[PDB]
């Protein structure tokens, strides 16, 4: 499966 | 953070990353308001302040 | 309140009547925690304790 994309600050 | 552009009525920030498009997930001090609430989806708060 | 049983698995309160079909929406002090965000619906916090 896919690697999920965090989008932190 | 996040904020509808008023006149070109676009997100921007971490709300507007995964709104439109490249983010899956956003594990970030995004506090929960009633207009990031009617387009993205909250989970119960992991920090009270 | 509400709570599972380990003999026969049945909610007893405000979570049972939410569940089964005695209710429709449970406005009161009711606290979110995992065994009942399993099987019922809550909200965002109106009341931080």
């Amino acid at each position: 499966q896919k690697t999920v994309v965090v989008t932190t600050i | 953070y996040g904020a509808r552009d008023a006149d070109t009525k676009i997100w921007n920030g971490m709300v507007g990353e995964l709104v439109y498009g490249k983010a899956d997930i956003a594990i970030a001090p995004l506090t929960i308001t009633l207009v990031r609430e009617e387009v993205i989806d909250f989970s119960k708060p992991f920090m009270s302040l």
